[PDB]
């Protein structure tokens, strides 16, 4: 649950 | 098996100068006596919209994808503020005495005095030094991937590894291309290499600085910086 | 001056000449441990061990044709740094354990004592097990050590001539370095790639040493734990 | 300073 997860994954 | 480890020196280079990301703007209404809040939200806004395009600037260092999700969090969290510090000395290198954040925010040590004046200071002698030696933007973009899988690492590798000396024998091959001798090549690399300790230093009093911030609540921080900065409690 | 006129073996010799002895602490192990006692063990020992650092630093090669202005300068930001990096030398050959003494061998377990010391200890740790793999030499070690003297505080100072003459001896070292790598066979790919390994080994005990640093600048707000005046001094200088 | 006076002596 990180906005730091989404960034990476986007 | 890794992709970066097969890639020549050149390869490297042209991949990394390939990655790098934008120079973005300050907001443009600048009111340029600045207050405390107003400096630091200057530097928040633009800060957290940096970080965006580090993020993706990161995918595309050559071994970066390879490494685990929790791995590249690991990373970016502990070298962001290294990564946002080598960026600004590198900008301000041909503006002896003044840091620029952005096109249209230059900023000397007087401008420091409203909020972090002996931050400015390293930062502006960290330019200075980079002037000195003459670097170059190849040498630049490795440096920085260097503190990307560098700064982390021992806090967890054999991949990291790896992936660090193809950058060392990039820089190398750099400074052999320059016409430096063998002497001058070694010689180069530890004095730029020693200059990441102190960019580690300035993070670290940077990092301090950004705990008071937070807790005096002059600038509201967003929620990735809170992340990010949360992570070194 | 002496310092540019050394060899590189020459430099070695004085280098390893110079190297402090390794200090005993008053570790009493049938008396019990208490966080605030373990810590004045280590406060103890740190004092002790600084009177001998400034003695070995009068003897790194350059050190001395320094003003005394800048020789306070170098040591005040660095002197947690050298300390650091003694430990995790005396530390190699005992994989999971911090030698702080012949007679202090401490692992992660007893760091709990201390709240906030295992984040620490834990980094030291792993600095260890880094000299380990990489199978750290002697030489290479009284290498590392000096330039973290000479490097750490030369970007914190009109006439900078002495700032010149710094770089000099750093690169002399450099020259040391690479000089002992290819006495070991390896080839120019391995002595570039070992020296930046070692030289980006010091990134990370500038960090160590930053960190120590705000956990010992608590302990002396908390009162608890004895600080010498030795130390009060060296810590103020980085607040 | 103790650091002072140490390098002195
Ligand atoms: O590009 C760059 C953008 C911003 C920065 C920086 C600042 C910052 C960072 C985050 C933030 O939320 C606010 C300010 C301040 O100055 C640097 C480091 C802190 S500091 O600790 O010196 O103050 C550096 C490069
Ligand atoms: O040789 C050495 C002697 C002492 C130390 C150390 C300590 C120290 C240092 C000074 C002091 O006054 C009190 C404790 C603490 O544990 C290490 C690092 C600090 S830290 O983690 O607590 O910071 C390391 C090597």
């Amino acid at each position: 649950h990180k906005i730091l997860h989404r960034l990476l994954q986007d | 098996n890794s992709l970066a480890l097969s890639l020549t020196a050149d390869q490297m280079v042209s991949a990394l100068l390939d990655a790098e990301p934008p120079i973005l703007y300050s907001e443009y209404d600048p009111t340029r006596p600045f207050s405390e809040a107003s400096m630091m939200g200057l530097l928040t806004n633009l800060a957290d919209r940096e970080l965006v395009h580090m993020i993706n600037w990161a995918k595309r260092v050559p071994g970066f994808v390879d490494l685990t999700l929790h791995d590249q969090v690991h990373l970016l969290e502990c070298a962001w503020l290294e990564i946002l510090m080598i960026g600004l000395v590198w900008r301000s290198m041909e503006h002896p005495g003044k840091l620029l954040f952005a096109p249209n925010l230059l900023l000397d040590r007087n401008q420091g005095k409203c909020v972090m004046v002996e931050i400015f200071d390293m930062l502006l002698a960290t330019s200075s030094r980079f002037r000195m030696m003459n670097l170059q933007g190849e040498e630049f973009v490795c440096l920085k991937s260097i503190i990307l899988l560098n700064s982390g690492v021992y806090t967890f590798k054999d991949h990291i590894h790896r992936v660090l000396d193809k950058i060392t024998d990039t820089l190398i091959h750099l400074m052999a291309k320059a016409g430096l001798t063998l002497q001058q090549q070694h010689q180069r690399l530890a004095q730029l290499l020693l200059i990441l300790s102190h960019i580690r230093h300035m993070s670290n009093k940077g990092m301090e600085h950004l705990y008071s911030m937070k807790c005096k609540n002059v600038v509201p921080l967003s929620d990735l910086l809170l992340e990010m900065l949360d992570a070194h409690r």
